[PDB]
């Protein structure tokens, strides 16, 4: 059925799981017309389809020709996402196959459903986190390749860096979470604290900077700081009178 | 008109004969129903009054054989039988109209329900979707599973509607995905009328015959079969005209005759609102969204 925090664990299970978040597929600018009317113009987005044990994001970038003498894009690209993501499946060795997809949206039941009849062995799941994973295209180095994409393409990425070296994947995308979260929040802040010491760098073949464990430590509290810090900004709350308990309550969903 | 003779009454029972009912007490003087049209197939049922749970109920055609009715005490229920000796059935109803222990079928002459109720209703087809080869008649009850539900369980008492599912791939042309989903027309059209049915006739024929059976037998079901054939159309943007004013008939028809009060467990809130007012028909079953909207403004 649906994934909740009633099982948080079985996102890292020995099982293969993918989550898919179409929420940057179709993406547009609104402009005003020379007659004065409203138009839109879309620009490259991306499939976001990442293996939360292992970090493995599959980012197929959809180029603008897809959607050239289409109507109804907003519902095609749900269409289109779970033809991609089929795709994706089929080209995939048996054994790598995920045995569940998680879509992060409950719109995207139905299209995944019909494209994957192929597959009734692979669950079909909605889920009830709120998962920020429309503030990938904050992360610059994936921003970067849907915007230069000339034709359709995919990338991959290891969204976790390096880190399951030293760490486990429920630590990994509880920090994945954080960061962003944090980005989806306030992006100058959050990027101004991952990127304000030029001492710590980006490897050219990662995609966040090479923290040391006790600088993780600093970064991941300097982020619930900001989530703290924009809650009390928009509501109009002061922060101050604020319990611990209170605190993650907040920053946890 | 012909005739279903009672050997007797013995128990306490609610009988109905197509859309008509009537009471028999327990040991009540009963021996049948007489005048019954000829050239429509007709349904005769029971509601025990010790026990409601027992609804059940025989369709047949007298133009197939001669029918009559005995309780069997063993199995606790009227059964339908027929009998080959025809001088001696016609010499059993003979008496029983002369000494008129019979009811007659009370149909009105301005009254078409019932030829409108099963215009497309075959008795070969009902033997179809209810296997027993060796009767003409055909039983159904309340209980009954059908093929599609079983999948989701006894084989040989199953109602063998035809499967309509619209996450299958029977429905959903590889390539077409979007498209089929969105519009069903292919799905209907290529894989049910010209590739099961063989013509929109054998399709509102089941349409029809599902629907009878929900309303008859509160079978669960056959509720279900008749909704899905209803959305199935509703939701295919090229339909042909004529099947698009029938099923406009047939829906009036049926919604006329529901029971007002058994309105809120024969029909399906979401399948009514989308084919009435979001399918690609909204706008084409001007007589059944009239009918809707003056007698069941509340579903909607
Ligand atoms: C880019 O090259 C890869 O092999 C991708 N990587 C993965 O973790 C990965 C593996 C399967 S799908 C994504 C790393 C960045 C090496
Ligand atoms: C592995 O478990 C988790 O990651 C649980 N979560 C967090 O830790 C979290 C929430 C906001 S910032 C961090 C989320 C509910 C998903």
């Amino acid at each position: 059925g649906a994934m909740n925090s009633s099982n948080y664990a079985e996102l890292f299970n020995n099982d293969i799981k993918l989550f898919v978040d179409d929420t940057n597929v179709y993406r547009v600018t609104v402009h005003k017309t020379f007659e004065g009317n409203v138009a839109t113009k879309a620009i490259n987005g991306c499939i976001f389809t990442l293996n939360p044990k292992t970090g493995h994001l599959f980012l197929k970038i959809i180029h603008t020709s897809v959607w050239a003498g289409q109507k109804r894009l907003s519902q095609l690209a749900k269409w289109k996402t779970a033809e991609e993501v089929s795709a994706l499946v089929r080209s995939l060795p048996k054994e790598e196959q995920p045995k569940q997809i998680i879509v992060t949206r409950k719109a995207m039941l139905d299209p995944l459903e019909v494209h994957m009849l192929d597959f009734p062995n692979i669950a079909i799941r909605p889920t009830e986190l709120r998962l920020p994973f429309s503030a990938a295209m904050s992360i610059d180095k994936l921003s970067d390749v849907v915007m230069k994409a000339t034709e359709p393409q995919m990338v991959l990425f290891n969204i976790y860096d390096d880190w399951l070296d030293r760490i486990s994947s429920y630590t990994a995308f509880s920090r994945l979470t954080l960061l962003l979260r944090a980005l989806k929040t306030n992006e100058e802040s959050a990027k101004m604290i991952l990127l304000s010491d030029p001492t710590i760098t980006i490897k050219s073949y990662h995609l966040w900077p090479s923290f040391t464990d006790e600088q993780w430590i600093t970064i991941e509290s300097q982020m619930r700081d900001l989530i703290l810090t924009e809650y009390g900004r928009k509501y109009n709350v002061n922060i101050s009178a604020l319990t611990q308990t209170e605190i993650k309550d907040i920053i946890l969903g | 008109m012909n005739t279903v003779p009672f050997t007797s009454a013995p128990i306490e029972v609610t009988i109905g004969i197509d859309q008509y009912s009537f009471n028999v007490k327990e040991n009540q003087p009963f021996h049948g129903i007489k005048d019954i049209p000829i050239g429509h197939v007709h349904v005769i049922h029971f509601q025990h009054a010790d026990n409601s749970s027992m609804r059940y109920g025989y369709w047949f055609d007298c133009r197939m054989g001669n029918f009559y009715i005995q309780y069997d005490p063993k199995d606790g229920l009227y059964k339908m039988m027929e009998e080959r000796d025809g001088a001696k059935f016609e010499n059993i109803v003979h008496n029983f109209k002369e000494r008129q222990m019979m009811v007659s079928y009370p149909k009105i002459d301005e009254d078409d329900t019932w030829y409108n109720l099963t215009e497309f209703v075959q008795m070969d087809k009902i033997r179809k979707i209810v296997r027993k080869d060796e009767n003409q008649f055909s039983y159904v009850d309340s209980s009954m599973t059908t093929v599609q539900e079983n999948e989701l369980s006894d084989p040989a008492h199953s109602l063998n509607y035809t499967v309509i599912n619209f996450k299958s791939r029977e429905a959903i042309r590889p390539g077409h995905e979007m498209e089929d989903f969105l519009d069903k027309s292919y799905y209907l059209n290529t894989v049910m009328l010209q590739g099961i049915f063989k013509n929109s006739s054998n399709y509102f024929g089941e349409l029809q015959f599902a629907f009878l059976n929900a309303m008859f037998f509160g079978n669960y079901g056959s509720s279900l079969q008749w909704h899905a054939m209803i959305e199935l159309i509703c939701s295919s943007a090229t339909v042909p005209k004529h099947m698009l004013d029938k099923l406009d008939e047939i829906l009036y028809y049926q919604i006329k005759t529901l029971p007002e009060q058994y309105s809120d467990i024969l029909l399906n809130e979401r399948v009514w609102n989308i084919c009435l007012y979001s399918s690609f028909q909204k706008n084409s079953l001007h007589n059944t969204e009239k009918i809707m909207e003056n007698k069941y403004p509340e579903l909607l």
